[PDB]
């Protein structure tokens, strides 16, 4: 169940680890174009807040959600900002959304007095005053509903298949971040010279097994000269003293 | 120029199906403009066959015009295919398709354009 | 299902004279959805006044629409030689139009 | 909802000394059998303290907050059920609220509509519940709400042989606020004051509210 | 160009960085995922221009 294009539902996700590898294995996922960052480097950025919009659009107007574009359904119901950050995920769904008897569960607006700002959830069922004189009450001459409904049939080919599209836009370092991707954990070498990056500690020196008694939240190890001489290895409670050979 | 083109007079027989097409040069059916059809006899009172909207798909017809007459709107060609069935001897008249110039900008509360129609006679 | 009454049915006036017509509808009263049309004998019809408040392109200044009640009045400044056609007044808000007999002006 | 209980039976102040309380770990990273000189903000040793009581008797006066403050209190049932921290506290600016009333800890940064004498514990005749859940009616815009899981808490009201003693202390650095709390059990010291001794502490919470706070008022019932 | 000049290109995908003043000229087919996407671009395989 997804919301309509104009009545799009926004779900906010924060304070977790965002893994895109378990999401990239989707079968009908073909539409993918990211602008802010390279898609391969999505796992090494920390995000203040993440919200997603889910809505169903026709097969012909799939790319109308792309930033900087205009159209009948992309100018009156939902649109992306020109400086759109991130990228959307779209996949064809002609086995569930499409109905044999015709799917009429969504509405699209084609009539409007003016345009709407991108990232707007404001919509109404106000009639379109097409005629010069004011139109109120019931429909008369030049008085029509600004919105029209989908007409989805399985006999339709490309250009009419419904697409389930999720839009992943987010802020970039506007606050203490909440969502970060998975971080690289490249093995561990002991009793041998190695460069290390243990949670932001940079240096050189062989890593040896040590048995000092730390405390529940004691990570670093500081010596007399105020230099690191012990580190608590991430993903483990092990403590290793850093000394040359 | 703002003109409407249509086929010439036609002669037919009862018990058949008639398809009438009229195009507009310099005018388009767009999304807001809605056209209508009238039948004009030999100096007799007009009758409203029906009006349809190309975009919204609104269908309205006269009470006696809901079983033998149909209007199908084509946006790509901006035309109104008029389908008539079980035609009788009273259909010998001139059919007109009329639409106002209302294309996403402005329009009045009346019908502006008027084609020459088709002089259709059924024996 | 609309009954339209137009008066006068026939006009016998000298050419170039001012003319007045009135009409009424048996359906619900609408003040902004009345239009006046003229159809030539054997030629395509042309609109005269749309909405009873303004004219269209090419409409002469003679045609003027007025009326506060159900009756709608159309005034013509002078009996222009090529304006001698048949008049019709039509509503828009009510049921599908049942066009009246038609008021035709002639010498 | 609240009631204008009033009837303030105020008593003259008494004296107290903060002997050696409030030494915490600035950054606990394995310094072993050494002497280290650090620079932070703390309680100056032997800092003076003004004393008041509540026993019938009930005092909930108003005291301004000023750039890092120690407060202390003695019970066995956590009778006091709230602490406001703001700058005007008249339903016009966001104010911090720390509650440890019944079972769980509550922190909220919102423009509360504080009552004149708010309470949460009044119920006939000696047993109490969480009646009058909210002492505020104004909530225009506030996001900093959290519900912290129970710490070592108290059950049932006990009078005599005091065994629970809570001290709070308030650090503020240009928006970065920090709260240090010591809820000390098993203290056999009934009559007068805080125990004399030493005990390592840990900052209960660091928090960037970034708001202006200069006043408060005690909420016990 | 008003109609659009699509003769100027740039790169976005490379296996590793490059030394100063180094060229690449040519464009091999890039396989991004573990599975070898031999042939043309598509799933986990793209055109780096
Ligand atoms: C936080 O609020 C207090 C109000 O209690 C501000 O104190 C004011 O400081 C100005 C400085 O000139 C004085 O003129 C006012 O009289 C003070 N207010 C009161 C009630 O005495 C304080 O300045 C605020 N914090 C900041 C950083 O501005
Ligand atoms: C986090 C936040 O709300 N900060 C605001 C900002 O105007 C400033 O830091 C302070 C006054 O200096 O007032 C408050
Ligand atoms: C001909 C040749 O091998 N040149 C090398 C090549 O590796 C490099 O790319 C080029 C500049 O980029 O200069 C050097
Ligand atoms: C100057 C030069 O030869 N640069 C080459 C480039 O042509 C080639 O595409 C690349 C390997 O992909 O190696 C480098
Ligand atoms: C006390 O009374 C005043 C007015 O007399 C009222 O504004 C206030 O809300 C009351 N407070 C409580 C706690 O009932
Ligand atoms: C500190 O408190 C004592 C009483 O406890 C008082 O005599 C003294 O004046 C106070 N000093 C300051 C600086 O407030």
């Amino acid at each position: 169940r997804f919301a309509s294009v104009y009545a799009w539902n926004r779900k906010r996700i924060s304070n977790c680890v965002a893994d895109y590898s378990v999401l990239y294995n989707l079968a009908p996922f073909f539409t993918f174009k990211c602008y802010g960052v390279s898609p391969t480097k999505l796992n090494d950025l920390c995000f203040t807040n993440v919200y997603a919009d889910s809505f169903v659009i026709r097969g012909d107007e799939v790319r109308q959600i792309a930033p900087g574009q205009t159209g009948n359904i992309a100018d009156y119901n939902y649109k992306l900002p020109d400086d759109f950050t991130g990228c959307v995920i779209a996949w064809n769904s002609n086995k569930l959304d499409s109905k044999v008897s015709g799917n009429y569960n969504y509405l699209y607006r084609l009539f409007r007095k003016s345009n709407l700002k991108p990232f707007e959830r404001d919509i109404s069922t106000e009639i379109y005053q097409a005629g010069n004189k004011p139109c109120n009450g019931v429909a008369g001459f030049n008085c029509y509903f600004p919105l029209r409904s989908y007409s989805f049939r399985p006999t339709y080919g490309v250009g009419h298949q419904p697409y389930r599209v999720v839009v992943l836009s987010f802020e970039l370092l506007h606050a203490p971040a909440t969502v970060c991707g998975p971080k690289k954990s490249t093995n561990l070498v002991k009793n041998k010279c190695v460069n290390f990056n243990f949670n932001g500690l940079k240096g050189t020196g062989v890593l040896t097994e040590s048995n000092k008694k730390f405390l529940p939240f004691q990570q670093f190890g500081r010596d007399i000269a105020d230099t690191t001489d012990a580190v608590r290895d991430p993903q483990t409670l092990e403590i290793l003293d850093i000394t040359p050979c | 120029q703002m003109q409407l083109v249509q086929s010439g007079p036609e002669v037919k027989k009862p018990g058949t199906s008639v398809k009438v097409s009229c195009k507009a040069s310099g005018f388009t059916f767009t999304d807001v403009s809605s056209l209508q059809w009238v039948r004009q006899a030999r100096g007799q009172r007009l009758e409203w066959i029906g009006w349809t909207v190309v975009g919204t798909g609104n269908t309205n017809y006269a009470p006696r015009f809901q079983e033998r007459v149909t209007i199908t709107t084509d946006k790509s060609t901006s035309t109104a295919y008029m389908e008539l069935s079980s035609l009788r001897s009273e259909d010998t008249a001139v059919y007109y398709c009329a639409a106002p110039f209302c294309s996403e900008t402005s329009c009045s509360d009346g019908f502006d354009l008027w084609g020459q129609g088709t002089k259709v006679t059924v024996s | 299902e609309i009954v339209l009454t137009q008066s006068p049915g026939t006009l016998s006036l000298s050419p170039g004279d001012r003319a007045t017509l009135s009409c009424r509808a048996s359906q619900s009263v609408r003040i902004s959805y009345l239009a006046w049309y003229q159809q030539k004998p054997g030629q395509a019809p042309r609109l005269l006044i749309s909405g009873s408040s303004s004219r269209a392109t090419g409409i002469p200044d003679r045609f003027s629409a007025s009326g506060s009640g159900t009756d709608f009045t159309l005034t013509i400044s002078r009996l222009e030689p090529e304006d001698f056609a048949v008049y019709y007044c039509q509503q828009y808000a009510n049921s599908p139009w049942t066009f009246g007999q038609g008021t035709k002006v002639e010498v | 909802q609240c009631v204008n209980l009033t009837t303030r039976t105020q008593l003259p102040p008494a004296y107290t000394n903060s002997f050696t309380r409030g030494v915490y770990y600035p950054d606990k990273v394995f310094r072993s059998s050494v002497l280290h000189s650090t620079q932070d903000l703390f309680l100056p040793f032997f800092s003076n303290v003004t004393w008041f009581h509540v026993i019938k008797r009930f005092d909930n006066p108003v005291l301004p907050f000023n750039d890092g403050v120690y407060f202390a209190s003695i019970e066995k049932s956590n009778i006091i059920r709230g602490w406001i921290f703001g700058t005007t506290l008249d339903s016009k600016t966001q104010s911090l609220l720390i509650v440890n009333n019944a079972t769980n800890v509550v922190i909220k940064v919102c423009e509360f509509q504080f009552c004149n004498d708010p309470f949460l514990d009044h119920k006939n005749n000696k047993s109490w519940m969480e009646s009058e859940f909210r002492v505020y009616s104004s909530a225009n815009n506030c996001t900093f709400e959290y519900v912290s899981q129970p710490f070592l808490m108290d059950l049932e009201g006990k009078q005599g042989n005091f065994k629970n003693l809570r001290e709070f202390v308030f650090k503020n650095i240009d928006g970065y606020f920090k709260i240090y709390s010591k809820h000390t059990p098993i203290l056999v010291r009934e009559p007068e004051d805080l125990p004399q001794g030493f005990s390592a502490l840990e900052p209960l919470v660091d928090l960037p509210i970034g708001i202006n706070i200069t006043r408060f008022q005690t909420l016990l019932a």
